[PDB]
């Protein structure tokens, strides 16, 4: 965060050297349409692009159950597995805390996160402080942090490292600040209850992609603002549904239906048949030439068709989904089988699924709007303990199918049953176990 | 209305003993806080709020034995 | 038989007006026999055009049954007729008319054709027999037909008679575990009457902060009944209602409150029951049932400090808080500690008090739980409260594996005449 003269060193392409020549540069020049156009800008946007964003490490020591533990997760998946009292959920809340400063310096710098809660820290006689420390990795570029607390009562003092975060946000910020529509990465954690946030105001007309950084848990308001948010889309696909599109709706299928009738009623210069194909063909090409954007309707229609066949691919009873406009107020109606449901009349497997889905898509839409396929984003999803309110027919099937619809996007999961535990791959399993060691009860984890 | 009330006072031009009479009661009422200590919090707040307010009515009766602005004068 | 008795008893009320005669009947005290003899029992219900379900009949067993199904089946449909028949039942109880829940315009059938919701059961005590119906039509719909209250009626008034003679009179448990004792009744992050237990208490469950302070109360109860030294515990406490008294005269309505309190507090020092069940028995059974439940774990203590008392767990070498347990001992510490609680509170009379009737539904028993605990939780419950009715739902098939042939009901989809219908069959 530094401009710094440039020190010459060797020659490199890290990430980090870019940065500090673009900031080099801009100390001088002041045009920003130069600036603009600069070739170390080009060079900072195609290394940041290609850049994967994934965890790499980490390490517990004196917090909660956990003496000592180090973990290594791999980039695509990683599960753990256990009994209750194991420590499944303190890995997936240290994850949330470390992540927790980063999102916060995004927003504004020097602006504090979650720090350790005081009855978090071991009930041991001998100990005296908690540490949490954790490594990111963007290809090349290698950031650390470490977060520790003090027990209560002690008159020894410890600080945080926060030199890291700092400089990595600092980056994302001024690409930010030079992009009309730079991408984010996703953050996001799916606690246990989540159970009733779907199981259970003036009027929102702005939305942007911040709005989903005010939090990194997913509980109550952010339901119903996914319903707000999806009519939304649909009055923009109705907009666009109408205007000029529909003009060349109703002179290329009526040109057409003139050419078919005369072919299927083969009566009797060549009457106009000709200039009757030559009409349908500039209509045609002048229709072709019209579109912009995705080419099909602009980016409203796809999206929202996109966004329904996605929710409808993890419920297969399903048939289609409408927004039927009710007098006092907008529903959304189901049909399974020959019937039409309302959501609130769902089972509470399928809510849960819903839910779920809805939120990852409402999100992964928001911070990336220029990407053709909003989906392929990056980021980093935790949840807990995904065999909740589901039979073991549906048990089988919902980790390849999460895979397969977001790929870029790396998961951990923590699980409870042998039933996931049947199709997942030998690489990507871990552990947990407890063995006394040297007189102390210590946990262990042991790849398969 | 509390000026109103308090001016009245003022009209009937009460002597000391009025402020004896309240000494008395605000006396009686720490004897009352005192047992309320021994073998009810809310009931202690109120207690001791009301004793501050008779002091503070106490040090305003000083005052008018020091002399200040008459009540009638604010009034009208 | 159980009319035989009422009608003596009725008839012996009637012609005896010393109420010292009337007591000394041997009429009320055979009734008294009888009621305690019979056990409460449910042998079936009929369920018409309610939610998916358009035409059922359901047999239950006495001891446990258990429905298996995959999602959608109507498991949950199930338990919300029982406990909408059951609430009529406790209305009627608690209090003379009293109106109770009803079928809402969403739960009817949303096919066309059905034109009403109706939902029938009935109830064995013994040799008795009763049935209840309860019916409403849908929205927009004429010649409305009016539910039939006459059996429920005639239960609650041998209940209401048997019990305005006899203090100790016990009464049918009745308690409906929904999922939402998972959200916050499992964990703990948020003189007493009988009668609120039970008739003011609805089936639903929601905060278990009271648990709290009946284990309190009972805590010091069994203090001052185990070290003594109270000497004239009556006169001491009327000893400081006249102070409150005289401090009075020296939050006028909670001074008088408290008096109240401290009269009955008096009243109640100078009673001094002093039973065979006192006070350290029931809080040494009541921390002996939940350790049956939680094996790893050592003792349970209630520690006084800082002005006021929180639950001591030692768990290995490492003493732990309340809420610092994990998920799943906080459902199980949750879910058997509200069993204890109306158990004990509803039967003051008997020498074992984990010993009186009633049914129990519970919804989801797999929730948060490992396989190893699975296989163990039915026989603990059974073994736990042998006279109670349990209907439990469940799709694990870990839970199935350990359950007897004639207990388990599978609920299968069949196409009949070109439209779906629900069917459940034994194995
Ligand atoms: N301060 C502490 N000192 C010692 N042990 C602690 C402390 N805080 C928590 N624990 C331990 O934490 C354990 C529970 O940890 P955790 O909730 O992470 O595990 P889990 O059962 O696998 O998780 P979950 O059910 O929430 O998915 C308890 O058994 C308890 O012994
Ligand atoms: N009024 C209705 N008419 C027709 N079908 C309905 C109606 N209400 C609910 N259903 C159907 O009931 C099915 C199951 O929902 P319900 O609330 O009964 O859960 P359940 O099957 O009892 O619960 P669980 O999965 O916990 O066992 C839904 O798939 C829905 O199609």
């Amino acid at each position: 965060m530094w401009s710094h003269p440039q020190f010459e060193k060797i020659n490199k392409m890290n990430l980090e050297t870019c940065y500090v020549d673009f900031l080099e540069l801009e100390s001088h020049v002041i045009n920003e349409d130069y600036l603009k156009e600069s070739v170390e800008l080009q060079k900072l946007i195609s290394t940041l692009n290609e850049s994967k964003f994934h965890l790499n490490k980490i390490g517990i020591h004196d917090f909660k159950r956990i003496r000592e533990l180090q973990i290594s997760l791999e980039d695509d998946l990683t599960v753990f597995v256990g009994d209750n009292g194991f420590g499944k959920s303190t890995i997936l809340d240290a994850i949330a805390i470390v992540l927790s400063w980063l999102r916060s310096n995004i927003e504004k710098e020097s602006k504090p996160g979650t720090y350790i809660k005081s009855h978090e820290v071991n009930n041991s006689v001998d100990v005296e402080y908690a540490s949490i420390d954790a490594n990111i990795k963007l290809k090349d570029f290698n950031t650390s942090i470490l977060i520790t607390k003090a027990k209560e009562g002690a008159y020894y003092s410890r600080n945080n490292e926060l030199l890291g975060v700092k400089k990595l946000a600092s980056i994302y910020r001024l690409v930010n600040k030079y992009v009309d529509n730079a991408s984010l990465p996703l953050m996001a954690y799916y606690s246990i209850a989540r159970s009733y946030i779907g199981g259970g105001a003036k009027t929102k007309t702005v939305w942007s992609k911040f709005d989903v950084y005010d939090e990194i848990e997913f509980d109550r308001n952010d339901f119903t603002d996914f319903f707000q948010w999806l009519v939304f889309l649909h009055n923009r696909a109705s907009q666009e549904k109408l205007s000029e599109s529909q003009t060349t709706i109703n002179a290329l299928f009526s040109d057409i239906q003139s050419l078919k009738a005369t072919l299927t009623q083969l009566s009797a210069d060549s009457t106009v048949i000709k200039g009757l194909e030559l009409s349908l063909k500039e209509k045609l090409n002048y229709m072709k030439s019209l579109q912009s954007g995705e080419h099909k309707f602009n980016n409203a229609v796809s999206l929202y068709d996109s966004v329904i066949n996605t929710i409808l691919k993890f419920l297969p009873e399903f048939q289609w989904i409408k927004l039927v406009y009710g007098d006092d107020d907008y529903k959304i109606i189901l049909k399974k089988g020959e019937v039409e449901l309302d959501i609130q009349q769902l089972s509470q497997g399928e809510k849960t699924i819903f839910t779920l889905v809805g939120d990852l898509a409402r999100r992964l839409i928001l911070l990336n709007p220029n990407l053709s396929n909003p989906l392929l984003g990056y980021g980093i999803v935790l949840i807990d303990e995904i065999d909740l309110h589901l039979h073991p027919q549906w048990q089988q099937t919902i980790i390849e199918r999460l895979t397969s619809t977001f790929p870029n996007v790396q998961f951990v999961i923590t699980t409870h049953s042998p039933q996931v535990l049947s199709t997942v791959s030998s690489r990507s399993v871990r552990i947990l176990q407890e063995v006394e060691v040297d007189g102390v009860n210590d946990l262990i984890v042991s790849h398969p | 209305v509390f000026l109103h009330n308090r001016a009245s006072q003022e009209k009937l031009s009460e002597s000391q003993t009025t402020i004896n009479a309240l000494f008395s009661d605000i006396q009686s009422l720490k004897a009352t806080l005192t047992q309320l200590s021994a073998i009810d919090s809310t009931v202690i707040k109120g207690l001791e709020l009301s004793l501050k307010e008779k002091l503070n009515y106490m040090k305003s009766l000083q005052s008018g034995e020091h002399k200040f602005n008459n009540a009638v004068s604010l009034y009208d």
